[PDB]
């Protein structure tokens, strides 16, 4: 037929070419050195403060 | 089925990492894609003249925008293997990972 | 391709199997014992729970941080 | 809204502004507290709700961002000044609830 | 029940039989029959976009001013950059 | 080319163990509760002897259901009674005639005194009286 | 049915629906004995009224609990895929219209069809006429003598002894 | 909501007396089989709960039909009904819509169409 | 495309039928007649087709219950289902 | 003019004169050419309308519509080939003699020139058509719509010649419709009702209202092989346009009773088409449609200001076509099947692929997607009708709902699988049975390009 170039599991929890997890692992660095700069430079609200506007008169 | 799904990790490292970076994003976009899209909303026309019920009623929806997610992310990725035997998964597929990546 | 041998499982192992030992209070006992216990055992004793799922590692986090901070740096 | 007399030229969406377009105003600070030219607000592309304070200063925000066109970044302070003259602008209108508040209480 | 045996045994040895009658694949049956007969593959990409670029702007060129109000485009939107002073930052 | 008696005659009694089964056998034994009988309310032209109706409703089901064929697909040969809105019926849920959806469709209904509010946000309720003043109350300058 | 197996077709759903109300693999299996007590506590006892109410109040308790979205077994009376392919559905007999140079190609198929023919050529005289002998009167169901006392051919031939495949 | 649809019901052991229901049926199978297993055939079957089904619905009602039980007068309650109240909608507007045209201008001098 | 056999067919149905305590594994597995290892009436046919779902997982008619006697019986229809040996 | 009647009267012995089995092949063959001869020295103006003789002006009129009718004659040999090649060649020279001696009125209707030339051949007909109908019918039903067909079309239609010669002895002479250019209005009184329901109601009965629509599915449902003259009636009965020609003037200034004929065919377009979807006869079904969306014109029609007459125009030939080709589609397929019955001939899309997007096309032009002529010959309808008063829109607004479930429910069920019982049904659809079904969406769709040939004067 087509070919054998991987046989099924019976639940022996097949292996990985190797070079599959690791080329997916440099994008677990995508999104967490892209976090890098959340907190730097920016804060929680970078918005300045209402400061209780008591000049009524 | 979200039954006989199985955990995280059986030979499907890559395309589990898109699930928890997209099903991350879309729950509110701390850093990510659409922190301009859902974030400059509820913090930008929610001062108006608002219904004050929407504030009630969209912001707790806000909430299941979370166990959306971590629902269809518990039974597939997280818990023991359950599904019947010869499973003869294969990610090395040059024409899909082409795809997502 | 007789690769599905018996005389293999026979549950030794599996908190979530010493239940064996709760019904025994009544009995039955594990039989069929080993069929829901097929793929108890082996690499899915492991099975990664909450953050470290989402964390993958935190590799490259704290370690390439500063990677950009910094040179000149003034 | 200060001068309600009427209008030489009808054009509306309001082509006659008083003069120029508040959002309120004055009514005391500030009395004038003037804005930009109208015959540069409209002779450039100028959107409503972009002819309210900080005429002048937002005019120049997009001056730059013409200049450096393969970039990302023109100016990170003067979009953050662009509060500090919108801020200080609705700052200064967060004012209108203070007033009224001990105004319209008992005298 | 037991009646099934002289039944459906035959079927075994004629279901079967059928589909082993079914499957073939000597002698390359399809015959086809007849008959006769990446670098460059430069020009597909050229056969692609270079034929249409050309015949969609010779619908241009001699086209925009012939219609009286044809293509809307819109101004320059003007910055104090040409005959204008500031006069603020203010 | 069948010849004599086609269809249904004038019933609905014209001897209603003549019919079924003379051929076309709704009933067996002239009373399944089958005979050709379901003339409910006459008069009307409608559904004369007809070997035939008020034979139960909600579906041919289309399951295993695997004489042979038995439902909407392989066709036995003879049962014919009423059609044609049965591939778009189907039978018993789970509960049984609850409108809690209604309950909900008006559970909104409850927030139409929500809607004759407004939710301007600053400042807050502070109950008041005549504190409210949405513009200007009192003199200008 | 017959009043000894109608627990079966209970019997049957009873822990189906079970399964897909429960999600670790050992719940299902934790509950199973525990659950199974129910069934023999009157394990021999009459057939009629007595153990009717077996059946009686098996009713309840059971429709009750029911609908929790149950596991399907995709390919199957209902649920998603189950009847997916019919792009294919092998309508068995194409074979008629051709005009060949569409026929040049499977000879050696072209020549085993023929051969089964022959059977079904003349397989009748007394493959339906033992059928008026097989049957009396009023017959129930309908399948021949399981041989056909010496050789089937098929008889059932071939509408359900050649049919259609799955792919 | 439609409907129980009664999956259980009383039963055991009465009308076990009630057999050959399925030799009306097993009959025909076997006889529709006889007639369905033929090696010269090519055509369809007569299928006759098929030519009583339409013939007994499309015509063979008129013929049936009596002009008698006012149940089957109910139709003026269906047919022409509703046909009135069409009109009462109408004949309003086409008229207060009119009545302004004339005195007063609704709409505006940019309406060329119409 | 996946590759099926009359071999597993008759090794896996042997297989957890072996596996199950309640069995020992000297007993006959393609021929037992299923009727001295029918015990009791209830609690064995339907119980039996309660793991071997868990394994292929089509349905198990109810109808094809009392085909479970003959121990080949069960492991030979199945064939017929999935498009099985030739 | 006579470069027409002559050379279509000059095909009639270019049959019989033939030899054997040639006669098909030799009367198709010219058949096609005509139609160079239709558009040739058609499709003149335009404005200031053509008027070539004394007594005819072809089509000017702009209301072409006459090209059509010169197409569907040699689409009928095509069509009506299948089982009248088993009866006497000395009668089917008859049966294409009368076929033609039906083609040469409707060219001579259309034209007219006038008022009395038109009824003379607008009951013309009747002759060739009854003829067809009762002989080469099928079921022995037929014998009565032979009677039904009559007795309705002529019942009323002869207060038309009591009415025409009232007006032709009334004010000057009806002779030319060209000159109007005298006319007086009809006020009011007990009498001048009667006039404008005498000079109405006779068309009424072709293109039916909702009432006295009692024939339509009669003569269809059993009624000729091919449906030989059924492509042939579905243009007889659009033919009633020239309710165009009076009701814009002679008397135009009766709207008063208008009423009774919108509320009443308005209220049946919502209705009709809602009574054929548990059809179980599939030449039923059909036959019903060909009411609903022609019924729509009458309130078109009466409704006077133009962006009708746009719209107007453009559905008398919409479903012209459509209404043409589905009852070419649920012939081909009983020619195989016997039965007329819809659920029999289920499980097809496999044995047939070619013909699978025969149906499609045929039944998305129902749906009318916006490109085609369809809705831009509804849109012109809705845009005036709305002006009327705006709640028109709700009524012909369901139309466009369960006319869209009307149409699937036709087609998805033939998507089903049904191997069952057939052995027949092997012919794979030989060309005929693809090519006659064509000629029909190639010139359909076609039109949409410069569709500024078919509209009205406005
Ligand atoms: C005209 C409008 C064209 C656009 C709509 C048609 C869509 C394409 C199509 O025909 O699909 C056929 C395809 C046939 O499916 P099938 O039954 O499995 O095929 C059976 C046979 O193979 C027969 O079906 P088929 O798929 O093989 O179609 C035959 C076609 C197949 O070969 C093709 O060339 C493909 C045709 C697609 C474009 C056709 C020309 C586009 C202009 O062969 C030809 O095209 C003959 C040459 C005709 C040239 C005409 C030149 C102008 C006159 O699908 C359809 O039946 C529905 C088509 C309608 C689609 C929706 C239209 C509204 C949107
Ligand atoms: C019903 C029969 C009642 C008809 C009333 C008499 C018709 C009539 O008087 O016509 C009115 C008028 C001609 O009469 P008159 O008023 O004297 O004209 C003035 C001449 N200086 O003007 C006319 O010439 C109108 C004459 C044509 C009217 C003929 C048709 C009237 C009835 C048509 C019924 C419509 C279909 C119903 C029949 C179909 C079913 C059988």
């Amino acid at each position: 037929g087509g070919g054998a170039h991987i046989e099924p599991r019976y639940r022996q929890f097949p292996q990985l070419t190797r070079s599959q997890v690791i080329q997916a692992e440099f994008f677990s660095a995508t999104m967490w050195f892209w976090i890098l700069w959340r907190f730097w430079h920016d804060s929680d609200a970078v918005l300045g403060h209402f400061p209780y506007p008591d000049p009524s008169q | 089925d979200i039954r006989k799904m199985g955990g995280l990790f059986k030979a499907m490292p890559f395309t589990t990492t898109a699930l928890i970076v997209g099903s991350l994003a879309l729950t509110g976009m701390p850093f990510l894609t659409g922190f301009y899209s859902k974030d400059l909303i509820i913090e930008a026309a929610n001062t108006s003249y608002t219904n004050a019920w929407a504030l009630l009623m969209t912001l707790i929806a806000t909430s299941f925008t979370a166990i959306y997610s971590t629902r269809i992310i518990f039974f597939a990725l997280l818990g023991q293997p359950r599904f019947p035997t010869l499973v003869n998964i294969n990610e090395n597929n040059p024409l899909l990972i082409n795809s997502i990546k | 391709m007789e690769l599905p041998d018996y005389k293999q499982w026979k549950i030794e192992g599996t908190p979530l199997e010493t239940v064996q030992e709760k019904l025994a209070a009544r009995g039955l006992r594990d039989p069929w014992g080993r069929n829901e216990a097929w793929r108890y055992m082996g690499g899915f004793a492991n099975n990664v729970s909450f953050v470290g799922a989402l964390l993958k590692g935190f590799k490259w986090g704290f370690a390439a941080f500063v990677v950009a901070i910094g040179a000149e740096y003034y | 809204a200060r001068r309600y007399l009427g209008d030489a030229s009808v054009e509306p969406d309001p082509l006659r502004m008083p003069t120029f377009p508040p959002d309120y105003g004055f009514p005391e600070r500030k009395e004038r507290e003037m804005v930009a030219t109208q015959q540069e607000m409209n002779d450039a592309q100028l959107v409503l709700q972009q002819r309210d304070y900080c005429a002048h200063y937002l005019i120049r925000f997009l001056k730059c961002k013409r200049d450096s066109f393969p970039n990302f970044l023109a100016c990170k302070h003067e979009r953050h000044d662009w509060d500090y003259c919108e801020h200080l602008d609705y700052v200064k209108r967060m004012k209108e609830f203070e007033r009224e508040r001990r105004l319209l209480q008992r005298k | 029940t037991p009646e099934e045996k002289l039944r459906l045994q035959q079927l075994r040895e004629l279901r079967r039989r059928w589909l082993k009658d079914q499957e073939l694949s000597p002698r390359e049956p399809v015959l086809p029959p007849q008959r006769v007969s990446t670098y460059r593959h430069s020009i597909f990409a050229f056969t692609h976009v270079l034929i249409p670029v050309w015949i969609i702007h010779y619908y241009l060129k001699y086209h925009v001013t012939t219609k009286p109000y044809t293509i809307v485009e819109k101004k320059p939107r003007i910055f104090p950059g040409d005959t204008i002073l500031e006069t603020g930052e203010v | 080319a069948s010849h004599i008696t086609k269809d249904m005659l004038p019933g609905p009694y014209p001897k209603t163990p003549e019919e079924r089964a003379a051929a076309a056998k709704k009933y067996n034994m002239r009373v399944e509760d089958y005979e050709p009988y379901p003339d409910d309310g006459t008069g009307y032209g409608d559904y004369p002897k007809l070997p035939d109706r008020s034979q139960q409703e909600r579906d041919p089901w289309y399951d295993w259901d695997h004489p042979d064929l038995r439902l909407n697909w392989g066709e036995p040969m003879h049962w014919d009674l009423d059609m044609y809105i049965r591939n778009r019926v189907d039978t018993s849920p789970t509960p049984v005639n609850w409108n809690l959806m209604c309950k909900h469709l008006f559970g909104f209904v409850a927030f139409m005194l929500f809607m004759f509010w407004v939710g301007e946000t600053y400042p807050a309720y502070q109950p008041v009286g005549p504190k409210q003043y949405p513009y200007n109350n009192l003199y200008l300058e | 049915l017959t009043h000894q197996q109608k627990v079966l077709r209970l019997y049957k759903r009873a822990l189906r629906h079970l399964e897909s109300w429960c999600i670790h693999r050992d719940k299902y299996r934790y509950f199973a004995c525990l659950l199974r007590a129910r069934f023999d506590e009157h394990k021999n006892e009459k057939d009629m009224v007595k153990a009717t109410q077996l059946l009686r109040e098996a009713e309840e308790e059971f429709w009750h609990g029911q609908h929790p979205q149950p596991y399907i077994f995709p390919e199957s009376p209902g649920g998603t895929s189950y009847e997916r392919y019919e792009c294919y559905k092998v309508p068995e007999w194409c074979l008629d219209d051709w005009h060949p140079s569409e026929k040049a190609m499977y000879p050696d198929y072209f020549a085993k069809r023929e051969q089964w023919k022959k059977l079904r050529r003349e397989s009748w005289e007394r493959e339906v006429k033992q059928l008026q002998e097989e049957t009396p009167v009023g017959g129930p169901r309908t399948e021949a003598l399981p041989p056909a006392r010496k050789q089937g051919d098929l008889p059932p031939l071939w509408w359900h002894i050649v049919t259609r495949p799955r792919e | 909501t439609t409907l129980d649809p009664a999956e259980y019901d009383i039963s055991s052991e009465t009308r076990k007396a009630q057999a050959e229901r399925l030799a009306i049926r097993s009959r025909l199978k076997r006889e529709y089989q006889l007639q369905y297993y033929d090696p010269s055939r090519r055509g369809v079957i007569e299928d006759p709960a098929l030519v009583r089904w339409t013939y007994a619905r499309s015509a063979n009602i008129y013929p049936n039909f009596r002009p008698n039980t006012k149940t089957s007068l109910l139709g003026a309650l269906f047919g022409i009904g509703p046909l009135v109240f069409w009109y009462y909608v109408f004949k309003t507007d086409r008229d207060r819509k009119e009545k302004l045209i004339q005195e007063g201008k609704l709409d505006r001098t940019f309406n060329i169409s119409y | 495309a996946p590759p099926l056999t009359l071999e597993g067919i008759k090794d896996r149905v042997l297989y957890v039928l072996k596996l199950y305590d309640k069995i020992d594994p000297e007993k006959l597995s393609v021929n037992s007649h299923f009727m001295k290892d029918l015990g009791l009436d209830s609690l064995d046919q339907v119980e039996i087709i309660m793991a071997m779902e868990d394994e292929f997982g089509f349905e198990i008619p109810d109808i094809d219950a009392e085909k479970l006697m003959c121990p080949q019986e069960i492991v030979d229809y199945i064939a017929d289902k999935k498009d099985v040996y030739e | 003019m006579l470069k027409y009647i002559i050379p279509t009267i000059m095909l009639m012995p270019l049959t019989w004169l033939s030899k054997n089995n040639m006669i098909w092949v030799n009367s198709t063959a010219h058949s096609l050419l005509i139609s160079f001869t239709s558009l040739l020295l058609m499709n003149q103006f335009g404005d200031n309308s053509l008027n070539f003789s004394l007594l005819f002006f072809s089509d000017s009129l702009s209301t072409p519509l006459l090209i059509l009718t010169m197409w569907l004659l040699p689409l009928m040999l095509m069509a009506s080939q299948h089982h009248l090649s088993k009866e006497n060649l000395t009668r089917k020279k008859l049966f294409i003699t009368m076929l033609i001696s039906l083609q040469l009125f409707l060219i001579m209707t259309f034209t007219a020139m006038e008022l009395i030339l038109f009824y003379i051949l607008f009951e013309a007909t009747l002759v060739p058509t009854l003829i067809i109908i009762t002989r080469w019918g099928n079921q022995t039903e037929r014998l009565n719509a032979g009677l039904y067909f009559l007795f309705y079309t002529l019942a009323g239609s002869l207060p038309l010649l009591v009415a025409l010669i009232y007006i032709q002895n009334t004010v000057g002479s009806l002779n030319f419709l060209m000159l109007q250019y005298w006319v007086q209005p009809v006020h009011n009184s007990w009498s001048n009702v009667f006039m404008w329901l005498a000079c109405m109601m006779a068309f009424m009965v072709k293109m039916p209202l909702y009432g006295l629509h009692l024939w339509l599915p009669k003569a269809h449902v059993e009624a000729p092989i091919a449906g030989s003259m059924v492509l042939a009636a579905v243009l007889l009965k659009l033919g009633g346009y020239g309710m165009l020609r009076i009701t814009l003037i002679l008397n135009p200034m009766t709207d008063f009773m208008a009423y009774p004929f919108i509320m009443l065919s308005l209220w049946g377009m919502i209705m009709t088409s809602s009574i054929c979807l548990r059809q179980t006869d599939l030449k039923s079904l059909i036959a019903y449609s060909s009411v609903s969306h022609m019924a729509l014109v009458i309130v078109a029609i009466l409704i006077q200001t133009p962006w009708s007459y746009m719209g107007a125009t453009a559905l008398m030939i919409a479903h012209g076509l459509t209404s043409s080709m589905l009852f070419c589609l649920a012939n081909s397929n009983y020619e195989r099947i016997h039965s007329r019955t819809m659920i029999l001939a289920r499980g097809l899309q496999t044995l047939l692929p070619l013909m699978a997007t025969w149906w499609l096309l045929a039944s998305l032009t129902n749906l009318a997607l916006p490109p085609t002529i369809n809705l831009i010959g509804e849109l012109f309808v809705v845009m005036s009708t709305f002006s009327w008063s705006n709640i028109t829109i709700i009524l012909m607004g369901v139309n466009m709902v369960i006319t869209a479930l009307y149409s699937l429910y036709m087609l998805i069920m033939t998507q089903r699988g049904k191997y069952t019982y057939h052995i027949n049904n092997i012919s794979p659809s030989f060309t005929r049975e693809n090519a006659l079904m064509s000629l029909h969406i190639l010139p359909l769709l076609l039109l949409t390009l410069n569709p500024k040939i078919i509209l009205g004067p406005l």
